[PDB]
């Protein structure tokens, strides 16, 4: 089944491409700035549907994280024109490129908060971090800075979907290993850090691992599984029995076809 | 005078969210569309359109 | 020091350590279990308590070291399964 | 296998068309014409085809 | 002739806005660049104010366009207007007497401007329905009898001449698309999917057996007589059922 | 390539559509339909749908201009 | 006078609500901003002003605009609070001047400093030379730090000096009551 959540974000494919285009066109890139914009869209009962976006200019200092420049007024006037075009376009959130977070992320957030308590922050990188979905969404309010593993899926309107198409187990398994490796890197990292007296001293991180191990996996290993297994083969044995029968049934329908083809050919003179 | 003429119809039933049954008087029975600017709350079962 | 291989432990060992009698531990686990300090079930067929863990255990450091090697073994096992799949055809559900 | 594919692309092209009226022939005449009464419509004398 | 090149991003932008517009006319301005008169690039487009009466030659709003250009200029993407779009939704792709007049005003301003028309209601076919237009403006409309033709093209101007619609692909946008499907969340989604099926199997099994029992006496009865469209259906049905069971099997 | 062709055909006619009611199937891919305009035609029908699970009382959507059963 | 975009630095801090100025330091500032904006705007309609605050926490109240009304509104709502944030104020204004919402103009900062600024001189001189490269001028109109605190600021003007276009000006008035007739120099 697909993953769903309390709040949910749907981000349109149109939106994503727009960021790709913004990064190359503004031509400011090659200074390695944050490419930031405001996201617009359609929201209802508890669904963010990101219907629209627009880029915002920004210039930040390249030797100070306290000194950055952004204009509010630009947001009102442009918003005003959008309201005039389509009134089904509310302020949902904003976007930042990532792939790392800033202190300053907190600073763009305070502003969007005012306009609506819920401001989604989407971390979008074209440059492929992940070979599944390379876009991840968080929703943040400060305590400190929170995050949320809110689903991201690509819904669409009728027009949007056709355009996409104009332009144009095994998958599971590659991803599965991937995930293992990401955690693996983190442990090696943790060991290093602890060795060299670096901030990690988080209780949570040890706590999650311990429980996880107790359970064990069952697509490998037998160690914890063996008692469960005894039941398991018996159920599988039955599914297979069913499968057998149906293969004969299929085979039979193929015989009917052949006999008919044979008859037809034979009487004709024979020609395929 | 530039503005478009208005044909009278009744909805028989709602097929899809994009398809409706109307029995119009430019021609006969038709399956027709509906604007995406219009409310769902206005879809009501058996109305004049 | 490995995964769990059981969590059944009998009253006799605990009662000795606790220095309360065999009768007392039954009543006690029942008091403990009400609170949900104990997550577990009580088996009265061998007079053993099957425990279910939930303990914090704050600051592990040594276990962590071991944890890094065990996880590593796990990455390899899935990898093997993957190789075989790659070799033969293409998974198409249709 | 190729023949069947060629059959498909053809079919799309033809489909824009304009139909035929149903009638009933009242009687044939030797001018090589037929009198037909079309059902919601009137009756006409029409000139037979080739085949 | 001429070739207008429409951006990858651009087509999608055009389609969304017009669809909202349905069935009233929508126009906007097109931005991009000119090289020679041979090539037209359309990088971007913006919408102007809406009308339920229909577009008009005096329906242009000077403040709006002026203002927007500044804000786009600020973002670091200024360009001139290469021409304009207007919608016809099922009012025929062929331009009206009214639109030619409109079209003349712009071309008074320009030296040449393109009209791009989309039919958004005929865009719900599932592949593109876009048309590009210009006026009859000789040069290479002159390229039954031989003195007759050159003079005819000369004499009369302002007849409908559609032109070629194209695009140029861009590698980054192409890759983004492939990711938007997958046979972050996807990692979980795949694993989940394998699990869920197994639980349900008990129910699935029962439905799967039911279909098979109904289907068999039928093929026998049909065996006697000629064939009909349900026998085939019934045979086909069984084939698919079986395929589905494998996937359930595959999950463990 | 076979698949690609199959996509095109379903598109060719789409809504709005006119209604008629099926009189009879004359033969393979030919039918006599009577339209609810009350003008009866002899028509083409595209091969993508069953031709003897169609009822003799079934109302049918035909195109307007081409008059073929969609 | 000249074609220039000025970022106006208002100093909102707790010395600025004190009645060592008749009647209120914010009110005395307020008249001065008003005189300067009308003189400049009158020269040409092209001129632009932005507002930024040199105290509390640095904020850009407004970007480039040629309208007196915003300017005035902000000062009316305030009860001034804050501490001096001078070094960063120069830096956020400086970044703003680079890219505009107005017109292509020259860069000036007009600043009121009604509070006792103490800086780390060495870093400050580095920032002074970085400004000089981009050729940015700053004018400080200072009071409330002559006879209560040091004049480090004389050095600031001096350091930037090497030409007139960066030679800037320090307009010094006593901490006692003064009403802008001499604070508009």
């Amino acid at each position: 089944m697909p993953e769903l959540a309390v709040q949910k974000v749907v981000v349109h494919p149109l939106v994503l491409l727009s960021v790709v285009d913004h990064f190359n066109r503004i031509g400011k890139v090659g200074n390695q700035k944050r490419v930031v914009g405001v996201l617009l869209g359609s929201w209802q009962k508890k669904v963010l549907d990101v219907s629209n976006s627009f880029a915002v200019p920004f210039d930040e200092d390249d030797k100070d994280d306290s000194v950055w420049f952004l204009d509010h007024d630009y947001l009102e006037n442009m918003y005003g024109m959008f309201k005039k075009v389509n009134a089904r376009e509310r302020i949902v959130g904003w976007y930042h490129t990532g792939p790392k977070l800033h202190k300053n992320d907190i600073a763009i957030n305070e502003l969007m908060k005012r306009y609506c308590p819920n401001s989604v922050l989407v971390i979008i990188d074209v440059k492929p971090k992940d070979l599944g979905l390379p876009t991840e969404a968080y929703i943040s309010v400060e305590e400190s800075k929170t995050f949320e593993h809110v689903t991201s899926e690509i819904g669409a309107e009728e027009a949007e979907e056709v355009g996409v198409e104009h332009l144009l187990r095994i998958t599971n398994q590659v991803h599965g290993l991937k995930g293992l490796n990401s955690k693996l890197l983190d442990i090696r990292s943790y060991l290093e850090k602890v060795a060299t007296g670096k901030l990690p001293i988080n209780h949570q991180i040890i706590y999650q691992l311990q429980d996880v191990f107790n359970l064990l996996p069952d697509v490998s290993l037998q160690e914890f599984v063996k008692a469960f297994y005894l039941k398991t083969n018996d159920q599988m044995v039955v599914v297979y029995l069913a499968s057998l029968i149906r293969s004969v049934v299929a085979l039979h329908n193929l015989i009917n076809n052949k006999i008919a083809n044979r008859d037809a050919e034979k009487k004709e003179g024979q020609e395929k | 005078l530039q503005s478009v003429g208005q044909i009278v119809g009744e909805v028989l039933k709602q097929l899809t969210e994009e398809k409706f049954i109307v029995k119009a008087t430019n021609g006969p029975r038709y399956v027709v569309g509906c604007r995406r600017q219009l409310d769902k709350s206005k879809l009501k079962p058996g109305t004049r359109v | 020091t490995r995964p769990a291989n059981h969590r059944q432990l009998t009253f006799e060992e605990i009662a000795k350590s606790a220095k309360i009698t065999v009768n007392e531990v039954e009543l006690l686990v029942m008091k403990a279990l009400s609170v949900g300090l104990v997550k577990g079930s009580i088996d009265e067929v061998d007079k053993r308590v099957h425990m279910t863990w939930v303990q914090p255990r704050v600051l592990d450091l040594q276990q962590i070291k071991g944890m890094k090697d065990r996880l590593e073994f796990w990455c390899t096992d899935v990898k093997s399964m993957e190789m075989l799949v790659e070799h033969q055809a293409h998974d198409i559900l249709t | 296998l190729n023949a069947k594919v060629r059959l498909l692309r053809e079919e799309l092209q033809l489909l824009q068309e304009q139909g035929s009226y149903v009638g009933e022939v009242v009687r044939a005449m030797d001018k090589k014409k037929v009198l037909v009464k079309v059902h919601p419509e009137g009756k006409f004398v029409v000139d037979v085809d080739k085949n | 002739a001429e070739q207008v090149y429409i951006s990858s991003l651009a087509l999608l932008k055009m389609l969304k806005h017009g669809r909202a517009g349905v069935p009233m006319e929508v126009m906007g301005l097109m931005l991009g660049e000119f090289v020679d008169d041979y090539t037209v690039r359309v990088i971007d487009v913006f919408a102007m104010p809406q009308s339920g009466t229909g577009v008009s030659v005096e329906a242009v709003d000077p403040v709006f366009q002026a203002k927007m250009l500044d804000m786009l200029k600020q973002t670091g993407r200024p360009e001139m207007v290469v021409g304009w779009y207007h919608s016809h939704p099922g009012f025929g792709c062929w331009l009206s007497g009214v639109d030619i007049n409109t079209q003349q005003s712009f071309e008074a301003l320009s030296e040449r401007a393109v009209a791009v028309v989309v039919d958004p209601i005929q865009s719900v076919k599932g592949k593109v329905v876009i048309d590009a237009f210009r006026l009859i403006n000789a040069n290479m409309m002159v390229l039954l009898n031989k003195p007759s033709i050159q003079a005819l093209i000369h004499g009369l101007n302002r007849h409908y001449y559609s032109i070629t619609i194209n695009y140029r692909k861009n590698e980054l946008e192409q890759k983004m698309l492939l990711n938007l499907h997958k046979k972050y969340s996807e990692h979980c989604k795949h694993n989940e999917s394998v699990v869920k099926e197994m639980l349900e199997l008990a129910k699935n099994y029962n439905k799967a057996v039911e279909e098979e029992d109904k289907m068999t006496p039928e093929q026998l009865a049909i065996k006697n007589v000629g064939k009909q469209d349900p026998k085939r259906h019934l045979e086909e049905h069984v084939d698919v059922l079986m395929t589905s069971n494998i996937v359930q099997c595959l999950a463990a | 390539e076979f698949l690609h062709a199959q996509e095109e055909v379903k598109r060719i006619q789409s809504i709005p559509l006119v209604i008629g009611q099926f009189l009879e199937a004359v033969d393979q891919n030919t039918a006599i339909v009577g339209s609810t305009t009350g003008s009866n035609y002899y028509v083409r029908i595209l091969s993508t749908i069953d031709r003897e699970l169609l009822k003799p009382n079934a109302s049918v959507a035909l195109h307007k201009h081409s008059n073929a059963l969609v | 006078m000249v074609l220039e975009s000025t970022m106006v630095c208002v100093d909102n801090s707790e010395y600025m609500r004190n009645g060592d100025f008749l009647p209120t330091r914010l009110q005395a500032q307020q008249d001065a901003v008003n005189i300067v904006c009308h003189s400049k705007t009158r020269s040409n309609p092209e001129n632009n002003v932005g507002l930024i605050t040199l105290a509390n926490d640095c904020e850009v109240l407004t970007t480039l605009t040629p309208d007196t009304g915003r300017i005035l509104s902000k000062l009316h709502t305030v009860q001034p609070k804050g501490k001096i944030t001078f070094c960063t104020g120069i830096r956020v204004a400086h970044l703003a001047l680079k890219h505009r919402q107005g017109k292509n103009h020259k860069m000036r900062i007009i600043a009121f400093v009604g509070s006792p600024v103490e800086d780390n001189e060495k870093d400050l001189v580095k920032l002074a030379k970085r400004l000089k490269k981009e050729k940015v001028n700053v004018d400080i109109i200072n009071f409330g730090e002559e006879e209560v605190n040091t004049e480090k600021l004389t050095a600031f003007v001096n350091t930037l000096n090497g030409k007139d276009g960066t030679g800037s000006h320090l307009v010094t008035v006593p901490p006692g009551p003064s009403l802008a007739d001499a604070l508009i120099s």
